[PDB]
């Protein structure tokens, strides 16, 4: 940690009705700052982010989401403290997280958005960020989130003709059903699902 | 390979296209998709007629 | 490999042919690099973490990768005379698929393609983000002032240059150059 | 089969056992490796590199 | 590093295992890309706190590799840490004592 | 034809070869082994390579140092060259892949110091046998005519059926009687 | 971990002659003739020069009236790369390079006594990251732990060499064959009868790569 | 430092005047000269 | 009998069959790769005269080199199906053959085979250039052999009937 | 309106006209428009039951409305009439019908949507995207059904019919 770095608090001092939760460690980049961010501030602090003066300067390096319910520490489980983030995962359906990298600044900022209502849903940012439309679709398929106001929400590394959310930790790898080839209907269909156990 | 040395290429090749099947698409047209590569092969096998080999030949 | 790979398949797209056999030669030697350190050509598995399997590295194998690295300039050179300044693939490159370092920025362009805006953007070259022994070997990175596809191509062709100079450097960092010296005859021993 | 540090008689009978006539059973030379740690065969590759010719 | 104190256990030289391992590999890339004995002195008393025998053995070893010319900045830097260290050396650092002496001796300072 | 162009014919090489080995050999060197025109019995016009070696199948393999690429130095001429696209690289024994591979520089040899293994276990090598009738064929498959005796032992791993009494039987009221199957012994009744 | 720098900036070699390390021909006045073409706006940018020359119309005359490229690039490939040997190999007399490394077709070995090497451990089962081994084990009548059944599925393996690392006895290894083309998709579930007989057929080069690899640590 | 000229890691710097000879052109392409040259041999 | 001429022509016909090889130019995954090596000029296919053709009705080989995917299934039927006969149908690595490092998967199907009726199975992942050579070559060689297997009977005059 | 469902992405009748030379007008609404799908909006969103309802059944009509274009595409009329397939989809809602939340809903609409632009443009297969209009208990219109079962089995509750036909594999 031997660089210059600075905390991104310009979010928190402008948005003024936001508490600040922040973390950085040598697990990530010296320059690599994590900030909680609540969904309903999402959309807002997204737009203040790509056009700031010093935040002009960033792109959305990454986005997904992590299904947060069924994390549980499975080794050193006392040695958990109250500031880890660890403690946010516990109880919450979903935690979708964005990863930015800022030119002027040299540094990365992540945010992570809780969501706790079931149906999960949160303001999409692709209207912001242009690359943010197939990362958005991607998680969305994927875990389920229902993005708002986004600019297309087609499938995008799923098959045609199906409604599924795999990673999920509910959903199994080896899925719900495979596809063959039927000679009666002289196509390839899909029907249930038998696999092998090790 | 192909014959010693790959001699018997092109008479492999040119045996292996007519050996080949031929199936046409339901919804393109019978007449035309036969009618059309047989009036280029007329067209193509009677381009050695413009050629000289000599003063007069 | 890659920057190879995709020249050639450029190359191919835009109609160019021989390049893919001359591109796929060199690809095929860095192919027998890799299985004869890991025993697999291609899926190599090697790195695995805080551990090395440092009985497959071996000093003959560093010669052989000098000397690829020596006659990798020929293929260099093969591909660029046919490519580099034929009107044809100045006119099929030259003044496509330009874009600002906005769009760069915008989409999250990121490499071969943010370096053609001029961003100036390298992992490799950089203080907080540096992850190997590139911040301490002195080569260059290069950027095109038009974000062309031909600026993009040259980049490319640059960049498979320069990665000779840093295998070079790399190997000579576990060089043992010099050599006792007789006091008599001042000569090696 | 066997290690150089058992004795060259097991060693040797072991050998003989599994039927092995390829291996250097010489009680008197195993006894000579008995305990005894050295590296692998070598072999000398002599220049210069030409290629085998019959010229007659 | 924060909370960090650099004093050596022994009380007479610090050892690699004390320092974290990416202090001691970046250290001892910086000493290896040094070419000159300006800038190798600046490294070493930049990060002479973390410096060790190892690491200093390592630096006359790659100056007697690349043949870099000793000079002014060599005798008046380098020489009072090889000075200091050489005197708090002990029988176990017979390796770096060894190695320091006999690429001195080829450099022929 | 013409195993042997009339510029390979007209060098020493071809002549010397013809003495030694004969007009059938010579010949047919080619047809063993279809490379390069100008590498038939070697890329040298002086002289034709000395053989290296050859394997329990006839196979003689050869190493000239003088080919004009690097990937060329060991080549193998097959006993069976009926026809082109014939041999194919499954032929080479076990010996001699590795070196072909150039793997290691060390061939076998036969009557000799060898500098591999020869065990008592040991068998012979063997071609690609699929597409033919001693081909690999799993237990329990369909085309295993002894399938039943796999999957019969596979499900009794789990659950074995009870055999039940077939035929005439003794009755003793509503019972059949018969004897235990076990194997064991039931040494506290016996004594 | 990191370190603290004082001189950020890598000073360049010092170039007096007397200085060791000069090369008195690093730099070329016939080639090293960058300043000319240096200050041209065109190679900054989409500007154009204040001023024109006639070398521009030269230089457009020369390729449009007459396409250089047609003859130059002619000329430099077709007739001159094809004076190079071909860098073509016969596969079905030649083989290409391989090294001991490499990982061919699974087997399983034995001791030189003819005992398996193969104690069901199951490292290799656990080891696999395509599930491609399946292993089950009872004891042998003369009471050694020995598998009764060892299958691995040539067709979901992939072949990354797992199993012969985590193997602590060397029984599976996987040997340098890869002409192994299956006609039938039965052929490819590999058995014990399968990987004993590969073993037994492979031995010879398999035990003369290990040797090399055993002693290389050496 | 390998980027910049007389860096204590080259070592090829000892008499290879004529090695880079023949390894390096030894001609400068003047801008006009074969579009000179051909149009009026095309002319002529 | 028309074995008299049909016999030598048969023979004919699968020496020209044979020697003119043209697979499919179909890549899915790394496999595609390989598939390069074997045609670029270490390995060259030309010797053994297979050359690539783009469009399905120009091609004689089906070379099935990648994963298949369940979003892909149907589109590999509707190639085999509209690849004019006579052809023959070659899975290429571990993901082609059965599923490979994705057989747990809910996306990708167990083997090519399910599909599409596979003629040979080159085991690899990837398989090596020369893998991919030898198993076209034997593919070449039960190709040529596949005209006359001695099906029919000889008569007591030698004659098949 | 720039939206695949605006009525300027209508098919032209002719090469230089749209199906008058007095007037302007095109087919949208029971066949594919002319310009593809390059972005689908998310649904705005509902805060009421009754307008997810409302979505439902306009998304409903939609579907209806397209079925028949489907059906011939497909080449799935015999298996099943259009009035059968419009039941069937039904049916497909009606076990979807207890869902009572807003956000829920208009996710479900959207990927409805998606399946049926798929469908219309035969980005999925005739025989994957049947599953959904194929009848629930009914036989297919296409194939001779076998009522062997309900002979055998006739005036027997479900338990017993399916404790007779089993649940496992019984070699094993
Ligand atoms: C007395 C006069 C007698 C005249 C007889 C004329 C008729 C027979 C001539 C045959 C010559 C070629 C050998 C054919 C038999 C091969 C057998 C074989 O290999 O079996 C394996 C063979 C398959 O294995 P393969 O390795 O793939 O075969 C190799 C190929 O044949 C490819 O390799 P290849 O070697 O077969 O091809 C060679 C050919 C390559 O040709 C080509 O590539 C052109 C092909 C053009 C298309 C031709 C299509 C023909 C279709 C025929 C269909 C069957 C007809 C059957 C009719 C039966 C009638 C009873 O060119 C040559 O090399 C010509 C050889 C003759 C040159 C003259 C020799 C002397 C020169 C020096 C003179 C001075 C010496 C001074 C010495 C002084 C010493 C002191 O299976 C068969 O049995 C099929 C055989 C198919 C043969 C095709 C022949 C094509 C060329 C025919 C014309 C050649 C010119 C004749 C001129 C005659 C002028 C009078
Ligand atoms: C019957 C059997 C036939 C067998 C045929 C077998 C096959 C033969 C293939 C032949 C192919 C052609 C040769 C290619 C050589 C390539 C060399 C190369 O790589 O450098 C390229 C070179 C330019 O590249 P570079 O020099 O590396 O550029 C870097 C420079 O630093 C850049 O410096 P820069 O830009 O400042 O100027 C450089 C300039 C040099 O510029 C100057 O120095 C010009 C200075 C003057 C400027 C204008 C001012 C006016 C000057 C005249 C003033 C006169 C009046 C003075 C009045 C004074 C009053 C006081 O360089 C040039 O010369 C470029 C001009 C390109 C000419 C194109 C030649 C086409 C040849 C086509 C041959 C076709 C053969 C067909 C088959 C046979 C017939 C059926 O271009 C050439 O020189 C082309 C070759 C020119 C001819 C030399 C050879 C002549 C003899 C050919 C014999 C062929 C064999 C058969 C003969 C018949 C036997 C019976
Ligand atoms: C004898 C010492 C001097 C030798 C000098 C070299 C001369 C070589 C001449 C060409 C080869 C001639 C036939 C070789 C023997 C073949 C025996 C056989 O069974 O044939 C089956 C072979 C079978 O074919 P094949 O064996 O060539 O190939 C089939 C096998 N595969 C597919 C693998 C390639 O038949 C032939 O040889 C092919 C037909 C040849 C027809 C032309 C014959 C020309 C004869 C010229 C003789 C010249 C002699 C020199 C002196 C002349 C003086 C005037
Ligand atoms: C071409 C093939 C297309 C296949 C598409 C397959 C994908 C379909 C996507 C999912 C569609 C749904 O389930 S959308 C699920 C919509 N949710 C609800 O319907 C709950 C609220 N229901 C109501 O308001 C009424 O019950 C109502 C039944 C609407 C009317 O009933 P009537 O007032 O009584
Ligand atoms: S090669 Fe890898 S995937 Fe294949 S059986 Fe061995 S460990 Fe399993
Ligand atoms: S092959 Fe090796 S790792 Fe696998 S069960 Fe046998 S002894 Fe254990
Ligand atoms: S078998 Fe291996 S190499 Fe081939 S496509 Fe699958 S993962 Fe890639």
């Amino acid at each position: 940690m031997q660089n210059k770095y600075m905390q991104p608090i310009q979010l928190f001092i402008v948005f003024e009705k936001l508490n600040s939760k922040m973390w950085i460690s040598k697990k990530l980049n010296s320059n690599h700052s994590i900030a909680l961010i609540p969904s309903n501030w999402f959309y807002s602090i997204n737009l203040f982010l790509k056009r700031e003066l010093l935040f002009s300067n960033i792109t959305l390096i990454e986005n997904s989401a992590i299904d947060t319910i069924s994390y549980n520490l499975e080794t050193n489980q006392n040695d958990l403290d109250k500031t880890n983030i660890e403690n946010y995962f516990f109880k919450n359906k979903m935690l979708v997280f964005y990863n930015y990298y800022n030119y002027f600044l040299k540094s990365k900022l992540t945010l992570f958005i809780i969501l706790n209502n079931l149906n999960k849903n949160i303001d999409s940012i692709d209207r912001i960020f242009a690359n943010a439309n197939w990362l958005e679709r991607e998680t969305s398929e994927m875990y389920g989130i229902n993005y708002k106001w986004k600019i297309d929400t087609r499938k995008l590394l799923l098959d045609y003709s199906k409604i599924e959310n795999p990673m999920l930790k509910e959903f199994q790898s080896e899925g719900t059903q495979d596809a063959f080839y039927n000679i009666f209907e002289n196509q390839v269909v899909v029907l249930k699902n038998e696999t092998v156990e090790l | 390979y192909v014959g010693y040395r790959g001699r018997l290429q092109y008479i492999a090749d040119a045996l292996k296209l007519f050996i080949k099947g031929i199936v046409v698409p339901e919804g393109s047209n019978k007449f035309w998709f036969v009618a059309i590569p047989s009036a280029a092969g007329a067209i193509c096998y009677t381009f050695w007629i413009n050629s000289m080999w000599g003063p007069s030949v | 490999l890659n920057h190879l790979l995709a020249v050639a398949c450029h190359a191919l797209d835009v109609g160019s042919m021989s390049s893919v056999f001359w591109a796929f030669e060199e690809r095929e030697k860095l192919m027998e690099f890799y299985e004869r350190v890991c025993g697999a050509r291609m899926h190599a598995a090697f790195y695995r973490p805080n551990e090395v399997n440092l009985n497959a590295v071996s000093s003959f194998l560093m010669e052989d990768i000098l000397e690829f690295s020596r006659n990798f300039f020929t293929t260099l050179n093969e591909m660029h005379n046919v490519l580099t300044y034929n009107k044809i693939w100045k006119q099929r490159l030259i003044n496509i698929g330009t874009y600002s370092f906005q769009t760069c920025l915008d989409y999250g362009l990121t490499g071969v393609m943010a370096r053609s805006c001029g961003l100036k953007r390298d992992l490799r070259l950089s203080k907080t983000e540096t992850y190997a022994n590139y911040y301490y070997l002195n080569f260059r990175s290069y950027t095109g002032q038009h974000g062309d596809c031909y600026d993009r191509f040259l980049i490319r062709m640059n960049e498979m240059c320069e990665s000779l100079n840093i295998v070079n450097q790399s190997i000579n960092k576990i060089s043992k150059f010099n050599n006792i010296v007789s006091i008599n005859t001042k000569k090696n021993i | 089969a066997l290690d150089n540090s058992f004795s060259p008689e097991n060693i040797a009978q072991v050998q003989s056992s599994i039927g092995d006539k390829v291996t250097n059973i010489d009680t008197k030379a195993l006894a000579l490796n008995h305990q005894t740690e050295e590296y692998h065969k070598t072999s000398k590759l002599v220049y210069p590199i030409r290629t085998n010719l019959v010229v007659e | 590093q924060r909370g960090r104190d650099y004093t050596p256990s022994n009380k007479k030289y610090l050892q690699p295992w004390e320092l974290e391992r990416k202090e001691y590999v970046e250290l001892s890339l910086a000493i290896q890309s040094a070419y000159s004995c300006k800038m190798l002195s600046e490294i070493l008393k930049d990060n002479l706190y973390m410096l060790t025998d190892y690491q200093l053995s390592f630096a006359m070893f790659h100056l007697w590799n690349h043949e870099i010319p000793i000079d002014n900045y060599f005798y008046n830097v380098i020489s009072p840490i090889l000075k200091e260290y050489i005197t708090r050396f002990d029988r176990e650092c017979n390796k770096s004592l060894a190695e320091i002496a006999t690429f001195l001796g080829r450099m022929n300072v | 034809l013409w195993s042997w162009t009339i510029n390979q014919m007209l060098t020493p090489k071809f002549w010397v070869h013809l003495r030694r080995e004969g007009f059938i050999k010579t010949w047919t060197r080619g047809h063993k082994a279809s490379r390069h025109a100008h590498y038939v019995g070697g890329n040298r016009t002086d002289g034709y390579t000395k053989q290296v070696g050859e394997d329990e199948f006839g196979n003689r393999y050869y190493e000239d140092f003088d080919v004009d690429h690097k990937n060329q130095r060991r080549w193998v001429e097959f006993s069976d060259y009926f026809m082109q696209m014939w041999s194919n690289g499954d032929k080479v024994p076990v010996g001699w892949h590795g070196w072909l591979s150039h793997q290691y520089d060390d061939f076998p040899t036969r009557t000799g110091n060898s500098a591999f293994v020869k065990h008592h276990y040991l068998k012979q090598h063997t071609a690609n046998l699929s597409n033919t009738p001693l081909n690999h064929v799993p237990q329990g498959a369909p085309q295993n005519l002894n399938r039943m005796r796999f999957i019969t032992a596979q499900r009794d791993r789990s659950r074995a059926p009870w055999q039940s009494p077939k035929g005439e039987g003794v009755f003793q009221g509503k019972k059949l009687i018969v004897a235990s199957n076990s194997p064991f012994i039931d040494d506290m009744s016996i004594r | 971990g990191y370190i603290q720098r004082s001189n950020i900036h890598e000073e360049a070699p010092n170039t007096s002659v007397e200085a060791k390390h000069h090369n008195k021909t690093f730099y070329d006045p016939i080639l090293d003739i960058d300043e000319d073409l240096k200050d041209d706006i065109r190679l900054y940018g989409r500007d154009k020069p204040d001023e024109l020359d006639f070398t521009d119309v030269w230089e457009s005359s020369y390729q449009n009236i007459i396409c250089p490229e047609y003859f130059y690039h002619f000329w430099f490939c077709g007739i001159v790369y094809s004076f190079e040997p071909e860098w073509t190999i016969n596969y079905p007399f030649e083989k290409g390079p391989l090294s001991p490394l490499f990982r061919g077709e699974h087997a399983l070995r034995r001791y030189p006594t003819g005992e398996e090497r193969c104690i069901a451990c199951k490292l290799c089962q656990s080891a696999c990251p395509a599930r491609a081994i399946t292993i089950e084990t009872e004891p042998r009548p003369d009471g050694s732990r020995r598998t009764v059944r060892y299958d691995i599925d040539m067709t979901k393996c992939i072949y990354c060499g797992f199993c012969q690392e985590a193997c602590p006895v060397d029984a599976i290894v996987e040997g340098p064959n890869y002409e192994q083309t299956a006609y039938l998709h039965e052929d490819l579930f590999y058995d014990k009868y399968k990987l004993l007989e590969n073993g037994d057929k492979w031995e010879p080069q398999i035990a003369r790569n290990i040797e090399y690899l055993i002693n290389q640590p050496l | 430092r390998a980027d910049m000229a007389h860096s204590p890691f080259h070592k090829a710097i000892h008499d290879l005047e004529d090695k880079r000879s023949k390894l390096f052109p030894d001609r400068r392409r003047i801008p006009g000269r074969k579009a000179k040259l051909l149009l009026a041999a095309s002319l002529l | 009998r028309v074995d008299y001429i049909v016999t030598p022509i048969n023979a004919v016909v699968s020496w020209a069959r044979q020697g003119s090889f043209w697979p499919l130019t179909f890549g899915l995954a790394c496999c595609a790769v390989e598939m390069m090596h074997a045609t670029v000029s270490r390995y060259d296919f030309d010797r053994f005269g297979v050359i690539f053709r783009a469009t399905p009705r120009q091609a004689d080989l089906i070379l099935v080199a990648g994963t298949l995917t369940n979003k892909m299934a149907p589109g590999l039927r509707r190639l085999y199906e509209q690849t004019l006969d006579p052809k023959w149908v070659l899975s290429m690595g571990s993901c082609a053959n059965g599923g490979g490092y994705y057989h747990y998967s809910y996306s990708v199907v167990r083997g090519c085979n399910r599909i599409i009726p596979v003629d040979i199975y080159v085991p690899g992942c990837p398989p090596t250039a020369e893998a991919l050579m030898f198993g076209v070559l034997q593919l070449q060689k039960s190709l040529y052999r596949q005209i006359n297997e001695g099906e029919k009977k000889y008569n007591k005059k030698d004659l098949t009937y | 309106m720039n939206h695949y469902w605006g009525s300027s992405n209508t098919i032209p009748a002719s090469s230089t006209q749209n199906n008058n030379y007095f007037s302007g007008g095109g087919n949208n609404v029971t066949i594919r428009g002319n310009e593809i799908m390059e972005r689908l909006p998310s649904q705005t969103p509902s805060q009421n039951m009754v307008q997810a309802s409302m979505k439902t059944l306009r998304f409903y009509r939609k579907f209806c409305r397209l079925i028949p274009f489907i059906l011939r595409i497909h080449n799935i009329g015999t298996k099943f009439t259009a009035q059968q397939a419009m039941i069937n989809f039904g049916n497909y809602i009606r076990e979807r019908n207890h869902y009572r939340d807003p956000g829920l809903i208009d996710h479900r609409i959207q990927l409805g949507y998606e399946l049926l632009y798929e469908a219309e443009m035969h980005f999925s297969q005739h025989t994957i995207l049947m599953q959904y209009l194929s009848p629930y208990n009914t036989p297919l219109s296409d194939r001779g059904y076998s009522y062997l079962e309900k002979v055998k089995y006739g005036n027997k509750s479900k338990f017993l019919q399916g404790f007779y036909k089993g649940n496992k594999p019984t070699e094993f």
